[PDB]
RNA sequence: GUUAAUUCCGAUAACGAACGAGACUCUGGCAUGCUAACUAGUUACGCGACCCCGGUCGGCGUAACUUCUUAGAGGGACAAGUGGCGUUCAGCCACCCGAGAUUGAGCAAUAACAGGUCUGUGAUGCCCUUAGAUGUCCGGGGCUGCACGCGCGCUACACUGACUGGCUCAGCGUGUGCCUACCCUACGCCGGCAGGCGCGGGUAACCCGUUGAACCCCAUUCGUGAUGGGGAUCGGGGAUUGCAAUUAUUCCCCAUGAACGAGGAAUUCCCAGUAAGUGCGGGUCAUAAGCUUGCGUUGAUUAAGUCCCUGCCCUUUGUACACA
């Protein structure tokens, strides 16, 4: 069937990826539109098959963290779809459109390694890889010894990266990157 | 690391220009010369043995082989 | 319903100890020595306790009737497997200790074994571990 | 034409346990309060009223497979036991519980010990949890 | 001082004090006349675009 | 090095405080609400329960670890 | 009119999913429960794959009881969505014409190739020397 | 007449050649049967530590033990089925004859 | 030049060889093709119970059948097809079709260690002792002892949570003994639990057992407080094992409620059904797992590179080193 929309609520269509760079490593499109952040596997196999995993399944992915709760997906597939619900209602448009945008501003371009450090640029894919395991690690430690729930913690900073506010934690990391490493040239 | 042991290219050296005439083209046909010419130990080597010959067909075709 | 009555008591005073009057009145009481977890929630039910209210909230009336039912737990269907001083020594009287005491009837305990020069008496003489594990390498730092 | 089977069973529970408060036929035990359920449990069952979602879970539990004895219905209601600095394990429930819901749902009409030992839903108990399952459907609906 | 981005031609090696990094020469879209050599860190095809921060230095070879 | 005095029941200054702009929240939470009106969370959870059947605020979704509230559609 | 009757078999980690599908009116049902009511909950979509993207129309003038046993909560969810789509398969290839066949299996492969074709992952066996297969206990020099 | 045949042994090789003469050996004599049929195979295993000092890597040893299980039934008397299982047994398969 | 490889192509004062690697064995995958199945099942049929012709029924019986279960024989995969790179050879990369285009183990060379084992042996040289015994047996104690240092682990520091209910999924594998006592358990009553009492099955695809396992899932209570997180320590009581439990064997009930708020220098293991979470079996066992050895379940981030650190292999080179 068309029209494949996430959680059976929201539309993959009309989602648009402003930055080419990015545009062929962020799976949205109709290709890639799945009702649900769960897939089978087999992204792991080879070396460029994360790039067609769906963009939700990477995140989803990438809260599996801190032992306290490997291997629990499903837990975190209903951490996403309120937290996905939340931010619809509290920004008004379709949640893909502010994932999609936080993952373009908050994925380093330019990072620093021992060759005194020098300065060298981040490849496509390790920017797609950053994003996600920023603005995730944000949210947990946002959410550790809080009383608010660890779904507004992810909505939250989905929406502050996404309007690069600055007060998000995955921003607030970019930029130090970034700095540093302009130091470092 | 699929590099043929001399065990199994000296049995492919010696099985095709015994059987030049019978040997053929295609892996299948060939795989069920190798069976009853030759008495082969398991099926992994007969694949492997019958594998090359096919590979040294083609390069026969071409010029001769030293 | 949601505001504070106009009777809610901060802290209650029951058997010389306060109580938190802001947290549930199942787990509030918990705070006297002698009651736990489990035993305080038998007995907001041998009696009828809202368990919703909070400490703070429930009226002079439901609190000294509480107070009756810990103290003679025999008298209201409470089992006998149910109590902490199940068929002592001094007495052969199945009660409930509370407070102090929990407190005084320990160190009389204490000084009992003591009296006799027993092992376990030798053993709390000494500040060491009574109930036969090892003292190689754990418990050191309280032994300075 | 509905059935346990094809209704949800999550409230299924929930309003058959119902009709049991409103039916006062069960004969409830007298240490209903200051009992544990379990061993491996830590409190007693915030719910008051268990004995009547207890008795009705059962009833549930022989609709699906029969001939579940009392040593069945242990193994079924059991759990994690968190043994303190121990690893936690797998321990049974309590018997007496089990053995006085069967007893209960026995005393009315709703099981019978039939043969090969344990129990097994009889024709008429079958009835009362098939009308239930008429009046759940239909709600959610 | 604008941002630059452009599209590499090909991966040369992989270069490093640990082997991390790696050198591609890069191709603008904005002038298909100029190509230089850039070292680039992570996973990297052939025909992504990079996006140059500055794209003034050049990376010596290996 | 942070000290939180969330108060169980609403005074009187309180429970009039929340009948005025909570309704007018775009998201309301148990969570959120708790550190806006410093108050526990259950207290929180009892409160938006009411307000819920009064039909000031409507459900948009509820589970076990959340509870979701958003406020009316404006007019 | 004859029976008109085929049963596929579903795979996964352990679980296994066998179908009986039928000709019938439109009927599906899982151990004697339907598809919705399958838990857990959270992974509904899953069972519903087929369905949605193929519609009713297809699945009418059928029904299929799928039995399970083996594998645990989510392997089951994905060894009922392998029948589900291979009974279908195979009706069509036998009691209908090829051309149905191939535009249906086009279908499903596109949407992901598991759906019709099983998962060659296992659990691997553990070593000696460690808590499991690849894993090692902790070095001690000192 | 009801007659079951157990054959139990270490080898698989072995086991067979028994079973299908005894298949044939009844057969011949036109007389029905139900086929071979096999039980699960059972797997003992003993693992255990190679050395016996105290040193060394810790190594183990991964010993088995397979038991193949057989079972054909005949529908005839007594005194013709003594003699057929009486010829041409190997030595690792055991035969044991049950009346149902 | 190439390969995981002294693996090959090829050069060639070398020729023909030998071991090791590979080959090989077990195991995982997949075959609606073959052989079969009352100690495995499916479908249809006929009953019966219940809901309103249909539906559910691990309630029953039976006519075919082998898809699901089991276990045998063969098959299948070979860098074989295609496109590039390459001395055009050895081979490498990708793609098509495919279940699969690197599953995991076992075995495993010459030479050596003054590595461990005399406490595995009726394997053993030599030395010692042998009747007031270093022989053997019996009773008691110790191998657990506690100012301290170190190693392998378990439980935790909480809300991605704990508690209370409901809901729903396994896989390996054991089970009544030569002496030898000591087996696994269904069912029904008694008790709040540990447990006790009568009764049956099983020498096992036959019974426990459709192994109703945890995690997970749904619904409550708690609300950032060392708090319903955590469970150390300690008191009272009741059982089981055993000829005997005190220095508490183990189990159960109530109460008691310590440190711990993520862990310095430092260091370990790991890349796919893998890490990690989670439970279940065997071993040890009269009483018996915080250990080990296996099994399934839920299930990832990163990477397809390097010789910088730690080391290993081949060639050249220096050496005053040779128990190096
Ligand atoms: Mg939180
Ligand atoms: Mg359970
Ligand atoms: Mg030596
Ligand atoms: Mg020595
Ligand atoms: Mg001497
Ligand atoms: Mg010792
Ligand atoms: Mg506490
Ligand atoms: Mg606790
Ligand atoms: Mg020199």
């Amino acid at each position: 069937t068309p029209d494949i929309k996430l959680f059976g609520k929201w539309s993959t269509d009309d989602v648009q990826i402003n930055d080419i760079s990015l545009q062929d490593y962020i799976a949205v499109k109709e290709k890639y539109a799945k009702y649900l952040p769960h897939s089978a596997g087999r992204y792991a196999a080879k070396r460029f098959r994360k790039a067609q995993c769906p963009i939700v399944e990477r995140l989803t992915n990438s809260m599996m963290m801190h032992g306290r709760n490997n291997g629990k997906k499903l837990m975190t597939v209903r951490i996403v779809k309120h937290a996905f619900e939340i931010i619809h209602l509290l920004t008004g448009e379709n949640p893909l459109q502010v994932l999609v945008n936080a993952i373009i501003n908050s994925g380093p371009r330019e990072d620093s390694t021992r060759i005194r450090r020098q300065a060298v640029d981040v490849s496509p894919l390790r920017r797609v890889n950053q994003a996600i395991w920023l603005l995730c690690t944000g949210a947990r430690e946002a959410a550790f010894r809080n009383i608010k729930t660890i779904a507004e913690c992810l909505a939250d900073e989905l929406i502050n990266a996404a309007k690069g506010s600055s007060n998000s934690y995955a921003i607030k990391k970019k930029d130090e990157l970034e700095r540093v490493a302009k130091s470092n040239r | 690391g699929r590099v043929r042991t001399k065990t199994v290219k000296k049995a492919a050296r010696v099985i095709i220009e015994k059987y030049y005439t019978r040997l053929g083209n295609d892996f299948h046909t060939n795989k069920r010369v190798c069976e009853e010419i030759a008495i082969i130990p398991s099926k992994k080597l007969r694949n492997k043995i019958a594998g090359y010959v096919t590979h040294l067909m083609k390069r026969i075709q071409r010029g001769p082989v030293r | 319903s949601l505001v504070i009555p106009e009777k809610f008591q901060h802290i209650l005073r029951v058997l010389n100890t306060n109580i938190d009057g802001r947290r549930k009145i199942a787990f509030a009481i918990t705070a006297i020595k002698g009651v736990g977890r489990r035993y305080a929630h038998v007995v907001l039910r041998k009696a009828d306790i809202d368990l919703t209210k909070r400490a703070g909230e429930l009226t002079e009336d439901e609190v000294e009737r509480v107070i009756t039912i810990m103290q003679n737990p025999r008298q209201y269907k409470i089992p006998d497997w149910f109590l902490n001083r199940q068929k002592d020594v001094k007495d052969g009287k199945y009660s409930q200790v509370l407070a102090n005491g929990l407190d005084n009837k320990l160190r009389e305990d204490l000084e009992r074994l003591k009296k006799i020069r027993a092992h376990r008496g030798l053993r709390h003489f000494w500040g060491l571990r009574v109930r036969g594990q090892h003292t190689k390498t754990t418990g050191r730092r309280g032994r300075t | 034409g509905v059935t346990v089977k094809d209704v949800n069973q999550q409230e299924f529970v929930r309003a058959l346990a119902a009709f049991l408060k409103k039916s006062g036929k069960l004969k409830v035990p007298e240490w209903v309060d200051t009992v544990k359920l379990a061993k491996h449990k830590e409190l007693a069952p915030y719910d008051e009223n268990w004995f009547y979602t207890r008795a009705a879970s059962t009833a549930r539990h022989l609709y699906l497979r029969g001939g579940a004895g009392v040593g069945s219905m242990t193994k079924i209601y059991g759990g994690r036991q968190r043994n303190g600095v121990m690893p936690s394990h797998f321990s049974r429930g309590s018997k007496s519980v089990a053995r006085r819901v069967l007893q209960a749902l026995e005393g009315l009409k709703m099981v019978e010990k039939d043969q090969d030992g344990g129990r097994k839903l009889t024709p008429q108990g079958q009835r009362d949890l098939d009308r239930i399952a008429g009046q759940v459907a239909a709600a959610k609906k | 001082q604008p941002i630059k981005l452009a599209r590499v031609t090909k991966v040369l090696g992989r270069t490093g004090s640990q082997g991390q990094c790696t050198q591609v020469r890069v191709e603008f879209m904005d002038d298909t006349s100029r190509s230089i050599i850039r070292n680039v860190k992570g996973p990297v095809r052939e025909g992504d675009v990079l996006t140059l921060l500055e794209s003034e230095r050049e990376a010596r070879r290996l | 090095r942070d000290k939180l005095n969330n108060l169980v029941l609403f005074d009187k200054a309180t429970y009039d405080k929340l009948c005025k702009e909570v309704p007018n929240y775009k998201l309301i939470t148990p969570a959120v609400v708790s550190e806006r009106l410093k108050i526990r969370g259950s207290l929180a959870r009892a409160a938006l329960q009411e307000l819920l059947s009064k039909g000031l605020i409507k459900l948009v979704s509820k589970h076990r670890a959340q509870v979701i509230y958003t406020r009316n559609t404006k007019g | 009119g004859p029976l008109q009757s085929v049963q596929v078999f579903g795979r996964k980690k352990t679980a296994t999913a066998v179908a009986h599908c039928k000709r019938g009116n439109g009927l599906i049902k899982v151990n004697g429960r339907p598809l919705e009511m399958i838990e857990p909950r959270t992974l509904q979509y899953k069972l519903l794959e087929p369905v949605l993207l193929l519609g009713k129309e297809r699945f009418a003038g059928v029904d299929i009881r799928v039995r399970v046993k083996g594998g645990g909560h989510v392997a089951q969810i994905y060894a009922i969505r392998q029948s589900i789509s291979k009974a279908l398969v195979a009706y069509y290839q036998k009691y209908v014409d090829e051309a149905s066949k191939k535009e249906i299996k086009d279908i499903l492969i596109q949407y992901d190739r598991t759906l019709l074709v099983a998962d060659p992952r296992r659990c691997e066996s553990k070593k000696f020397g460690g808590p499991g297969a690849r894993a090692r206990y902790q070095k001690s020099y000192r | 007449h009801r007659i079951r045949i157990t054959l139990t042994s270490r080898n698989v090789k072995s086991l067979e050649k028994v079973c299908a003469d005894l298949i044939r050996g009844a057969k011949e004599k036109n007389l029905k049967v139900k086929g071979p049929v096999r039980m699960p195979t059972k797997t003992l295993r003993i693992t255990t530590r190679k050395t016996p000092c105290g040193e060394g890597s810790k190594t183990w040893d991964r010993f088995q033990m397979r038991i193949h299980k057989r079972l054909i039934d005949l529908h005839s008397p007594s005194e013709i089925v003594k003699q057929i299982t009486s010829i041409s047994i190997e030595p690792g398969v055991e035969v044991e004859v049950t009346i149902a």
